DNA sequence: GTACGCGCTGTCCCCCGCGTTTAAACCGCCAAGGGGATTACTCCCTAGTCTCCAGGCACGTCTCAGATATATACATCCTG
DNA sequence: CAGGATGTATATATCTGAGACGTGCCTGGAGACTAGGGAGTAATCCCCTTGGCGGTTTAAACGCGGGGGACAGCGCGTAC
């Protein structure tokens, strides 16, 4: 029992979406679960400070947009950041 | 005013091999993209 | 009559043997039981997981390794072909481990 | 008779052979003799300062095991963040 | 009635609900705007997606089915500009890169 | 545009090139019109070893320019 | 130091002198005040 | 002349005489003692942070603190400065 | 002579200089070069997030407190500007 | 100065300078030189030299992480 | 046996002063723009209920994954 | 300076069976649906400090040369 989260469905769900007929073992399972929970601290982390330097007490997209351009080195940036202000602006527009 | 006697003098004494890059890896700036 | 290799070509195989396999590097017994000696000292009378142990040498054999690849550039830039301890203790200061 | 057979000279329980087999893998040639304590000395310092931690853990817990997680978590705040056993 | 996921309201696949949910116990702020956790979830889906995609390749090349670590060391290792964001990570199970110095082959 | 590629063996041959061509496709057209390895070469102008990723026109070499060719022999 | 400097036994340094421009003023590191007294006596 | 800020210039000083009571200090020293403070000030609370989040408490109490002093400060300064925090509190304690 | 392009403001006796401070005796006559390479490739890498830092704040102007913490990102703190 | 002003031209133009600032950024970036030509100094003894030569810095940054 | 290690050498290429050319400093003057404080407000995110469905757990298989068995090219290291 | 013999490689066949993939079930946490009140937010104004400037003056940079010693090359013994 106790129930445990993970990301391994969402994982797979991706994974179908590229090579839709490539199978996972499982240890290589865990590592991309594991890489998931490390960038996501790594970056909200960041962005916590970044707010608490200005003073304010919410965190919104805006840092969230630096806090990225600050981690990922060059042309991911470039990228991520376009997919980002595209995949929010449509969801704002149909809640 | 530039050495290039110089440094090519110094071609001919050092004479040893160099590494250095060797793929374009554009395909990260592009494919990306369109995954 | 016999047959016998040229000096030092057994390594050439030997290297790009390793490089491709990547199971472990040493038999876990003796391993084990050296974790379990140094543990004593700080607070004896424990207990470890199986698991515990892989990791603790997978991440022992990860260090060793990269140290190594070091190491021998150091080797190379006096024009070597073999490895010295005063060539470790270069890397281990220039990294700044034992600094 | 229940516990506590505190071994000694564990540490040379790392062959030679093994140490061979390291090295290789590195991509080294030659190799000189001396190296087999040089490395005897430098993987213990290195265990030694992890172990510690790593019980330090626990014992802030107040168990009497080791988990992997404690290891993990170790390895993590000296800069030598390890992926795949749960983090 | 009738709900639906905010995911699908963004049209993806990250439980954007589970995400807000750990920024708001994670200490990380005091109050959480609403647009966060959608550019977060984004960008990790974007990420992951890269990634997988090119271990995929990476495997076939070895004619084999499945993707076993080897294949991740040997995908991360070939691209520089992920190597760089993965320094100091170590992947179990891992190997290394084949290579060997210049020097040390025989004259020809 | 036309260049001069002067050897060490004190030929110095002509190539067909654009500035936008690079160092590696020069040292392709030395392998095909002399059979000489791109891998063995070492062009030199300006008082700086050519570098193959980047193109005539980035050096800002002129027409019916000198260019120097040493054979370096990487490997073996 | 065996009159007034290992007389002067505990954690203050309140030792002294006739002339210092600090005087009944306590330290609490002997070590300076030793290295006050060689400064001083010469 | 407003917009007060704040320092620990004051008890820099302070705690200064009770060492070497006839020697003074510039400004930039006592600037960079002030960030020094900042510095270790923050990196010991943050760790505390984690240690309690993993074992998933609430508060953060004297004990934690314990602990997390014992993987920063190295090897002595570490059993000194225990035996400090350990005795300042024991006073409190009794002394409110 | 006024045509300087700033890189070159590096004289090669203040690169002298520095040496010194760190107790080399000889030196080549080709580091004259890798140095203004080198300290260039530092330098963006800094200027970059300061500025960023600035573009966050809506400010227009290079804080020292900015440059102070772009310094503790890449690992190097530096003590005595404020922070 | 006139450095600094000149790279920081790329990434936007037309920003200020706080004076002090400047300081912090030549400061910091004479630690960083200071410390590496300790290290080229190391190399360099090790081979039975005297002198250094570019590859001595180059092996250095290497083992040191930078470079690769 | 080969890689090392020691010694001999024949350089040419940095150090070391000397004139001389200069750009840095400092000193002063000046303008403004942008940063920093102050004000009125609003609308967005927190809180609280009610609910129903996505997601974790336990099974059960079949596979194709993989394993294993078998068999041929090829790259050394010798000979004339 | 080229062939022959070689142990290495390499492939191809068999099983064989643990374990990725579904598959149901069940439920607790995510979502719809409610007010509220303060964090941000425009809007404001008023220094000020940062560029920007124009003379000295002067030490620091610069170019020259010359020479001497560090080095890269080469050769030879040997012991690990
Ligand atoms: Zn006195």
């Amino acid at each position: 029992k106790t129930r445990k989260e993970s990301y391994a469905i969402y994982v797979y769900k991706v994974l179908k979406q590229v090579h839709p007929d490539t199978g996972i073992s499982s240890k290589a399972m865990s590592i991309m679960n594991s890489f998931v929970n490390d960038v996501f601290e790594r970056i909200a982390g960041e962005a916590s400070r970044l707010a608490h330097y200005n003073k304010r007490s919410t965190i919104t997209s805006r840092e969230i947009q630096t806090a990225v351009r600050l981690l990922l080195p060059g042309e991911l940036a470039k990228h991520a950041v376009s997919e980002g202000t595209k995949a929010v602006t449509k969801y704002t527009s149909a809640k | 005013p530039w050495s290039e006697e110089r440094v090519v003098r110094k071609v001919l004494y050092l004479s040893l091999k160099e590494f250095k890059n060797s793929q374009k890896r554009q395909h990260a700036e592009g494919i990306a993209g369109s995954l | 009559k016999p047959h016998r290799y040229r000096p030092g070509t057994v390594a050439l195989r030997e290297i790009r043997r390793y490089q491709k396999s990547t199971e472990l590097l040493i038999r876990k017994l003796p391993f084990q039981r050296l974790v379990r000696e140094i543990a004593q000292d700080f607070k004896t009378d424990l207990r470890f997981q199986s698991s515990a142990v892989m990791a603790l040498q997978e991440a022992s054999e990860a260090y060793l390794v990269g140290l190594f690849e070091d190491t021998n550039l150091c080797a190379i830039h006096a024009k070597r072909v073999t490895i010295m301890p005063k060539d470790i203790q270069l890397a281990r200061r220039i990294r700044g481990e034992r600094a | 008779k229940r516990h506590r057979k505190v071994l000694r000279d564990n540490i040379q329980g790392i062959t030679k052979p093994a140490i061979r087999r390291l090295a290789r893998r590195g991509g080294v040639k030659r190799i000189s003799g001396l190296i087999y304590e040089e490395t005897r000395g430098v993987l213990k310092v290195f265990l030694e300062n992890v172990i510690r931690d790593a019980v330090t853990y626990t014992e802030h817990a107040k168990r009497k095991t080791v988990t992997a997680m404690d290891v993990v978590y170790a390895l993590k705040r000296q800069g030598r963040t390890l992926y795949g056993f749960g983090g | 009635a009738k709900a639906k996921t905010r995911s699908s309201r963004a049209g993806l696949q990250f439980p954007v609900g589970r995400v807000h949910r750990l920024l708001r116990k994670g200490n990380y702020a005091e109050r959480v705007g609403a647009g966060a956790p959608v550019y977060l979830a984004a960008v990790l889906e974007y990420l992951t997606a890269e990634i997988l995609e090119l271990a995929g390749n990476a495997a076939r090349d070895n004619k084999k089915t499945r993707i076993i670590p080897r294949h991740l060391q040997l995908a991360v290792r070939n691209d520089e500009e992920l190597n760089k964001l993965l320094g100091r990570v170590t992947i179990a199970q891992g190997g290394v890169l084949p290579n060997i110095q210049s020097v040390l082959l025989p004259k020809c | 545009m036309q260049i001069f590629v002067k050897t060490l063996t004190g030929k110095t041959i002509t190539l067909e090139v654009e500035p936008s061509d690079t160092i590696e496709n020069v040292k392709a057209k030395i392998q095909d019109k002399e059979g000489i390895p791109p891998d063995q070469q070492r062009l030199i102008f300006a008082g700086k070893q050519l570098e193959d990723g980047r193109t005539l026109s980035d050096y800002n070499i002129q027409k019916e320019s000198t260019l120097h060719l040493v054979l370096r022999l990487r490997g073996c | 130091r065996s009159i007034h400097v290992d007389g002067q036994r505990g954690g203050v340094f309140v030792c002294l002198w006739k002339g210092c421009k600090v005087y009944n003023t306590p330290s609490t590191s002997q070590s300076w005040l030793q290295r006050h007294m060689l400064t001083h006596s010469g």
